[PDB]
């Protein structure tokens, strides 16, 4: 569940940036 | 979570317009306002 | 707290701060920004956000992830956090905080001392944080409503808002056209038809000669119309079957999934990773560190990431992503636009099979909430009820968003508007916030228009 | 890719045949609650700029 969620949160990261 | 219990306020909206309003148009023309 | 009508009219109340801070981030005196330019990037970045600044509001759109990233997760011990006091999950909802912070801080300016970042673009500082002031407000509400678990309908309604007010904007934008028509569609028109034009509708597609200068908007009025037929179908077929229903008393309403439903949600998320990787590689290629020797070495020439000499978004990752650009209008380039519609539909696909799990519907779920709102029992088998009704749930969720992430790619070839990437994401998103918006509520409908 | 394009094949072919379009009434009755929703979006925006432009200078008056 954790795993799903990390995989999702790098892809949002870059958008910030 | 946070420390305050009234946290979020309606009193913090309205200080953070309050500030801008004056930013807006005391240092710049945007309604034939002096210029700073 | 939850209940789907409360969830809708913050995002409403937010919605509005969002235009009132933009106007002094568009331009004010002097400012200019250096480079930036593309569409696919800008709707994405768009969550009710436009100009020339990139990423006023975007932490704040950002914030929801984190929240879910968290509250319903559990592996990696550190549960219960060895922390003082105690109270968790109010305290995994603050580490998320932090984290958007730390996004935030990077793309402003931070003063000399202590500073761990910069030395490239940046700045945007005072710019950002009238944003920052909007966002702010939808920041406090999260913490708020949330205390620990907390999802909402935030997400859809501010990005499908922005490209409405664009198009607005882009019309009162000067084009160093001729002074103004007074009602064609903002450029590319004549100074003779110009003073005839704001008479009223007579002239235009009838007449006896105009336009074609050089045109940047009939493009605009025919690409709504491409997206407009073809979504409106598909929000129609359904799956029902259900008899007897409520229990006794038996009378009954039928249960409505388009299967289209559920299935949007992820294809959202996967346009909006890709558009903004395309726009900030050239920053980790040239101007970051180390790949110099290492971009030759892993670049055999078929294409790789961090590709050496390339010039605008970097090779490997862009590459397939997209041909020229060109508005769609040269992608004969057998080997760019094959591989782009390919790429997008299997990247779809995973992320529609992942949404099932827990982060959205899946069979289980539906077999507990049917169970309370009982069908009737549903006509079911003696028990067996662990397949029954499963087998039309991962097919359906596949099926909706794998359909639209293949439209997508096709789509702005076809003919995306006076941003000629941007129009069609915010228009799907429309179509789909409606049905939360009303049907949801599961009474009336829509707030506002009345007074009090 | 293989395992995603088999599943989209098999949902269709029942998909068709047991689903009907929005019947008629159903595709206008949608398309008219966006078109009056679309308005609301994005001519605020266009009210707001009208009002404080022309303070400065008219061009246009507000």
């Amino acid at each position: 569940v954790f795993i799903v969620s990390v995989g999702s949160f790098i892809s949002v990261l870059f958008i910030v940036i | 979570e946070d420390s305050p219990g009234l946290k979020v306020g309606p009193v913090p909206v309205l200080v953070m317009s309050l500030l801008f309003i004056a930013s807006v148009f005391m240092l710049h023309i945007w309604g034939k306002y002096t210029r700073s | 707290k939850i209940q789907f009508k409360e969830k809708v009219l913050w995002t409403a109340i937010t919605l509005f701060i969002f235009l009132v801070c933009c106007q002094i981030p568009l331009f004010g005196i002097m400012s200019s920004d250096s480079a930036d330019p593309f569409y696919w990037m800008r709707v994405i970045l768009a969550s009710n956000r436009g100009t020339l600044m990139e990423l006023g509001i975007s932490p704040i759109v950002t914030s929801g992830l984190i929240m879910q990233l968290l509250a319903g997760a559990k592996i990696i011990e550190v549960g219960d956090t060895p922390k003082d006091r105690a109270l968790f999950n109010g305290a995994q909802k603050l580490f998320g905080m932090i984290i958007t912070i730390g996004q935030s801080i990077v793309y402003v300016m931070t003063g000399m001392y202590g500073d761990p970042s910069e030395m490239g673009a940046g700045i945007c500082l005072l710019i950002t944080i009238q944003l920052f002031v909007a966002g702010l407000i939808v920041l406090l509400l999260d913490e708020l409503l949330q205390k620990g678990y907390g999802l909402g309908s935030g997400i859809s309604l501010f990005i499908a808002t922005n490209i409405c007010e664009t198009i607005v904007w882009k019309a009162f934008s000067p084009t160093t056209v001729n002074t103004g028509r007074g009602m064609e569609f903002e450029g590319a028109i004549i100074a003779l038809f110009h003073l005839l034009a704001t008479r009223t509708d007579k002239v235009r597609a009838l007449r006896e000669a105009f336009y074609r200068q050089n045109l940047p908007n009939l493009m605009n009025l025919i690409a709504t119309i491409f997206v407009f037929a073809v979504v409106i179908y598909f929000q129609g077929f359904r799956v029902d079957l259900p008899i007897k229903s409520a229990r006794y008393r038996g009378q009954y309403n039928t249960y409505p999934i388009k299967l289209f439903y559920t299935s949007n949600i992820p294809i959202i998320l996967q346009s909006a990773l890709v558009s903004n990787l395309y726009v900030i590689s050239q920053m980790l290629s040239a101007r970051f560190s180390g790949n110099l020797l290492v971009s030759l070495l892993g670049t055999w020439s078929d294409t790789s990431s961090g590709g050496p000499a390339r010039a605008y978004p970097v090779g490997g990752l862009c590459h397939y992503l997209s041909p020229p650009e060109s508005f769609g209008s040269v992608l004969e380039d057998p080997v760019h636009a094959v591989v782009y519609i390919v790429f997008m539909l299997g990247s779809c696909a995973f992320f529609s099979k992942t949404w099932i799990e827990v982060s959205g519907s899946s069979a289980k779920d539906v077999a507990k909430q049917l169970k309370e709102q009982q069908m009737v029992m549903r006509g079911h088998r003696e028990t067996s009820m662990v397949h029954e009704l499963n087998r039309y749930i991962p097919t359906a969720a596949a099926f909706g968003g794998l359909c639209i992430g293949a439209l997508s790619v096709l789509a702005d070839f076809l003919g995306a508007i006076g941003s000629g990437t941007g129009i069609l994401l915010a228009v799907t998103i429309i179509y789909q916030y409606f049905e939360i918006f009303v049907k949801e509520q599961s009474e009336v409908g829509s707030m506002g228009a009345l007074l009090f | 890719f293989v395992e995603p394009s088999r599943q989209f094949v098999k949902d269709s072919i029942r998909l068709v045949k047991r689903c009907t379009k929005p019947d008629r009434k159903e595709f206008q009755k949608i398309a008219m609650a966006t078109a009056i929703g679309f308005a609301i979006m994005g001519f605020i925006g266009f009210f707001v700029k009208l009002i404080h432009i022309p303070i400065n200078n008219i061009i246009v008056g507000g």
